[PDB]
C-alpha cells in the first residue's frame, strides 16, 4: 500500500496501541494480541514518514485491515498471520477447478425422521490413523442399505403422482384382499424364491402373470415399485405391475436439500455449520458462457494397452495432433494392462511388478518429445481392472467398487515429464465452476444383460435402457452385495442423489453413445481400438461433441 | 440363418463346472467350426448368431490356431493328399490342412547335423539368449525371418566393483554349454512331440498343458483353455465376484 517515503523508522507499539485498539476492539472486531500487534507495526513503519499526526492514512489502514476480517471467517485472536493478511490485501489491488477422489469427499448421512443431512466427520483429520484408520466399522454394514432405501423412498414419497400411496409389508399381515403399492429391494429368499424386502419386512413374490413396463431393465439388487394383492392362505403377494422408481432433475431436487455444498468448490462444512451460495452461481454461470469456448478437454478410447506396441504408436500419432492445439485436460482411461498383474512366482522371467513398472516408463520418452502439452495440459489417470493392487487379489475379475489410484512408488518420473498429472480413483467427480462430472469405468452392459428377471410371458434402445436404468436409480451399482462387494463407508461415492449434469459412463461391451435426460448428458467413450481403426473423442462445456479418428 | 458357409452341430460336451451355475436347464450345446477370416468379417456386424439374445456362452475362443496345429498335428505333421497332384498347388498357394491331415509317428525326430550361432545381451538355427526377447525382435526387423530357439536366462547383476573378471566368467560358461543345451532340448522333444524351436527348456509346464489338453480331447470335454490369463474361460461367467469361488 504505497512506498518512496524517506526510510522505516522503528517506533515501539506502545505509541501505537491505542489507535488500533479504538478502531477494532470498541467499535467492530477485538482481540489484538501482543504479537499480533507487533506484527502491525512494520507495514505501518514502511509509511512512518511524517505520521501519527496525520490525517486518513493510519485510520484507512486500520479499516483495509479489518476488510479482511469481515471478508474471511478467521477468529478472534490476531496472530503472527497478521501480515499474511496483508499480503492478500496488496493482491487484491482458469482456477477454482478441482478432481475429487472417492476417499477426499466428503461425507454425509441422512436422517428420514428430519428430511435431512447431517455432516459425517472425517475419520483421517481428527483420528490417529498410524495403523489402521481407514478400516470401517461394522455399524455401516448395517445401515448400508437402509441408507439407500431411505433416499429413494423420500423422492418417490415426493412425487406428484403418488399422493394409491405406499404401504409398508408388515402392513399386510392380516389382510385378505385389497390392492398395495410395494417398495423394496428385490431379491431371492435363502429358499430360492423371488423376494421383496424393505425396512419393516419381507415378502415372497409370484412372478407367474406379471406384465412389467418395457423400457428398462429388472435385475436384482435394486428398489422397485410393483402393485398386486396379497393372499393370507399362503404368504404371496401376486404381482399384477412392476415399474421402477421416478427419476428427479437436479434443479427440483437441489431445492429440497437446499443449497448444500456437497461437492463444495465455494468453501467447506464441519460439524458446526454448513455452507451454501446461490448469488455466485448466476454470474458463474455468465463466466461459463463468457466466450471460454476455447477450453478443450479430451477423453480417450477406454482400455488402451501400453504393452502393445501398435496402440503405443496410434498414441504417439493422436499426441501429434494434440501438441498442435493442447487439450485443457487429457484424461487417460482403462486398464493400462494387457495382462493381470499378480504375485508371479516364476522368477526365470523379469517380474510382472517391474514389467509394470517397465510400462510406464515408455510412457515417459514418448511425451517428452511435446513440450507443449507438457507445459500447459493437465492430465487426469483412471484406472482399470487390471491395475496393480487390484489384480493382485481379483486376478483381472471385477471387484470392490472404491478403487484406491496406482502407487506412486511404480510411477516416479512420470511426475517430472509431464506438468500436471493426477491419479484418480475409479469413480471420481470433476468440479469445473459451475459443473460437475462423474467418471466410471466399468463394463455394465454385459452385467445387465446376464442377470435379468426374464419374465414368464436398433441396438442404441439398449444404451437408452441402461442411462434410463443408471439415473433413475439414482446409484450407481444396482447390484447386491453378493455381486460386487462395496467399502461400506464410501457407499455415498457412489449414490447420485443430485443427478450429475455431465456423465462419463464409458464400457467396452456397448457401442458408443449420446443421450440426454432429465437434466444431464451421457456420453459413452469405449474401446480405444476397434477394426483396426483408434478413435477418441472431444466434449466442450458448451455441450458440443466431436469424434476424432486416427487409424 | 444359412447366411455363413460354417458347420454347425448339437453336441454334447462335458462342460466344466462353475460353481455359480448351478442349474441344469437343458442341453442344447453346438459345435460350430468356421474360419477365422469370415469370423473376423462377422464381428463386423450387429446381427449374428454368436452375438444375440439368450447367448450363455463362448467356451473355446482363447485358442489361436498355433496352439490348434501344434495339439493336433504335432512335430510329424504328413502329407496324405493322392487325389489330383496339387502339390505343386499346395506349396506355391496356402496348404489347408482341415481337409488332409494325419500325425505319423515321431520316435525319431532328427539325426542332427546342422550350424548352431550365439546372440546375447547383458544389460540358420540360432540361440536368442537375451533379457527382452520382444525388444529385440521388434528393433530388429530381419530377425524375425530366421528361425530362433529363445532360450532366456534373465537379470544379470554387478557386484559395482572390479566386474571385468565375473563379466569373464559369466561368458565362459554361456560360451561352453552349447552341446549340454542342443543335447537337453532334443532330449525333452523326442518325447514331447512338440516342435524344438517352440519349446524352452526351462518352460515345464507347457509340456503338461499340451499332453493333458490332447488327452482331453481324446475324450469329449471342454479344454477349458485360457491364453496368458490367470483365471479360466469359462464362457465370461469368470469376470464375476463370487462369495464360494473367493
Amino acid at each position: 500500500f504505497g512506498s518512496g517515503n524517506v526510510l522505516p523508522v522503528k517506533i515501539q507499539p506502545p505509541l501505537l496501541r491505542p489507535l488500533a485498539y479504538r478502531v477494532l476492539s470498541r467499535k467492530y472486531g477485538l482481540s489484538i494480541k501482543s504479537d499480533g500487534l507487533s506484527a502491525l507495526a512494520e507495514f505501518v513503519g514502511t509509511n512512518i514518514g511524517a505520521n501519527w499526526r496525520q490525517g486518513p492514512a493510519t485510520i484507512k489502514f486500520l479499516e483495509q485491515f479489518a476488510a479482511v476480517w469481515k471478508q474471511q471467517e478467521r477468529g478472534l485472536f490476531i496472530d503472527q498471520s497478521g501480515v499474511k493478511e496483508v499480503i492478500q490485501e496488496m493482491k487484491e489491488r482458469r482456477d477454482y477447478f478441482k478432481v475429487i477422489n472417492a476417499s477426499q469427499q466428503q461425507r454425509f448421512s441422512y436422517n428420514p425422521h428430519k428430511m435431512q443431512f447431517i455432516f459425517v466427520p472425517n475419520k483421517k483429520q481428527n483420528g490417529l490413523g498410524g495403523i489402521a484408520g481407514f478400516l470401517p466399522d461394522i455399524e455401516d454394514k448395517v445401515q448400508m442399505f437402509l441408507t439407500r432405501y431411505y433416499l429413494t423412498n423420500d423422492r418417490v414419497m415426493r412425487n406428484e403422482n403418488f399422493q394409491m400411496s405406499i404401504t409398508p409389508i408388515k402392513n399386510l399381515l392380516g389382510r385378505d384382499a385389497q390392492n398395495f403399492l410395494l417398495l423394496g429391494l428385490l431379491n431371492k429368499n435363502f429358499k430360492g424364491n423371488w423376494s421383496l424386502e424393505d425396512p419393516s419386512g419381507s415378502v415372497e413374490i409370484d412372478i407367474s402373470q406379471t406384465i412389467p413396463t418395457q423400457g428398462h431393465y429388472y435385475v436384482p439388487g435394486c428398489m422397485v415399485l410393483v402393485e398386486g394383492i396379497y393372499y393370507s392362505v399362503g404368504n404371496k403377494f401376486h404381482v399384477t405391475s412392476m415399474t421402477l422408481p421416478p427419476g428427479e432433475r437436479r434443479e427440483i431436487t437441489l431445492e429440497t436439500i437446499g443449497n448444500l455444498d456437497l461437492l463444495g468448490i465455494h468453501g467447506i462444512s464441519n460439524n458446526n455449520f454448513i455452507a451454501r451460495l446461490d448469488k455466485d452461481l448466476k454470474i458463474r454461470l455468465h463466466l461459463l458462457e463468457k466466450e471460454l469456448t476455447d477450453h478443450k478437454f479430451v477423453i480417450l478410447g477406454a482400455n488402451l494397452f501400453l504393452d502393445d506396441l501398435k496402440i503405443m504408436t496410434a498414441l504417439s500419432k493422436i499426441l501429434q495432433k494434440l501438441n498442435d492445439d493442447p487439450p485443457t485436460l487429457l484424461i487417460w482411461q482403462g486398464s493400462f494392462t494387457s495382462v493381470p498383474v499378480f504375485a508371479s512366482m516364476s522368477s526365470r522371467n523379469i517380474s510382472s511388478s517391474t514389467q509394470f513398472k517397465n510400462n510406464f516408463d515408455a510412457l515417459a520418452t514418448l511425451l517428452s518429445r511435446f513440450d507443449n502439452l507438457t507445459e500447459n495440459t493437465t492430465m487426469i489417470f483412471i484406472p482399470g481392472p487390471n491395475d496393480l493392487w487390484g489384480s493382485m487379489v481379483s486376478l483381472g475379475a471385477s471387484g470392490t467398487l472404491p478403487q484406491d489410484p496406482i502407487p506412486s512408488a511404480f510411477t516416479k518420473k512420470i511426475n517430472k515429464v509431464c506438468k500436471n498429472v493426477v491419479w484418480s480413483s475409479n469413480p471420481t467427480r470433476i468440479a469445473y465452476l459451475s459443473q460437475e462430472i462423474v467418471i466410471f469405468r466399468d463394463d455394465l452392459s454385459g452385467r445387465f444383460k446376464r442377470h435379468r428377471l426374464e419374465f414368464p410371458f436398433q441396438k442404441v434402445q439398449e444404451t437408452r435402457k441402461l442411462v434410463k436404468t443408471i439415473l433413475d436409480q439414482g446409484h450407481l451399482s444396482p447390484f447386491l452385495d453378493s455381486l460386487r462387494p462395496i467399502s461400506w463407508d464410501l457407499d455415498h461415492t457412489l449414490t447420485l442423489c443430485p443427478i450429475p449434469s455431465t456423465m462419463v459412463l464409458c464400457d467396452t461391451t456397448s457401442a458408443q453413445f449420446d443421450l440426454t435426460y432429465n437434466g444431464c448428458k451421457v456420453i459413452n467413450p469405449g474401446s480405444f481400438i476397434h477394426n483396426r481403426r483408434a478413435r477418441y473423442m472431444e466434449y466442450v462445456p458448451s455441450s458440443k461433441k466431436t469424434i476424432q479418428e486416427e487409424i | 440363418q444359412k447366411i455363413k458357409n460354417c458347420l454347425i452341430e448339437k453336441s454334447s460336451a462335458s462342460l466344466p463346472n462353475n460353481p455359480k451355475t448351478s442349474n441344469p436347464a437343458g442341453g442344447q450345446l453346438f459345435k460350430i467350426t468356421l474360419p477365422e477370416s469370415v469370423f473376423l468379417e462377422e464381428k463386423e456386424n450387429c446381427t449374428s448368431i454368436f452375438n444375440d439374445e439368450n447367448v450363455l456362452g463362448v467356451f473355446e475362443g482363447t485358442i489361436t490356431p498355433h496352439q490348434r496345429a501344434i495339439m493336433d498335428l504335432g512335430a510329424s505333421v504328413t502329407f496324405r493328399s493322392k487325389a489330383m497332384g496339387a502339390l505343386g498347388k499346395g506349396i506355391q498357394q496356402g496348404f489347408e490342412m482341415k481337409d488332409l491331415s494325419m500325425a505319423e509317428n515321431e520316435r525319431y525326430l532328427s539325426g542332427f547335423s546342422m550350424d548352431i550361432g550365439y546372440l546375447l545381451h547383458f544389460p540358420f538355427l540360432l540361440l536368442l539368449q537375451s533379457p527382452f526377447i520382444t525388444k529385440l525382435l521388434g528393433t530388429i526387423r530381419l530377425l524375425n525371418q530366421m528361425p530362433i530357439v529363445k532360450l532366456s536366462l534373465n537379470e544379470v547383476l554387478l557386484p559395482q566393483l572390479n566386474w571385468q573378471p565375473t563379466l569373464l566368467k559369466k561368458l565362459v560358461n554361456h560360451v561352453l554349454s552349447s552341446g549340454s543345451w542342443i543335447s537337453h532340448l532334443i532330449k525333452l522333444s523326442q518325447y514331447s512331440n512338440i516342435p524344438i524351436c517352440n519349446l524352452r527348456l526351462d518352460s515345464m509346464d507347457y509340456i503338461i498343458d499340451v499332453l493333458y489338453a490332447r488327452k482331453l480331447k481324446k475324450e469329449n470335454i471342454v479344454l477349458w483353455w485360457n491364453e496368458k490369463a490367470p483365471l479360466p474361460d469359462h464362457g465370461g461367467i469368470q469376470n464375476d465376484f463370487d462369495l464360494n469361488t473367493s
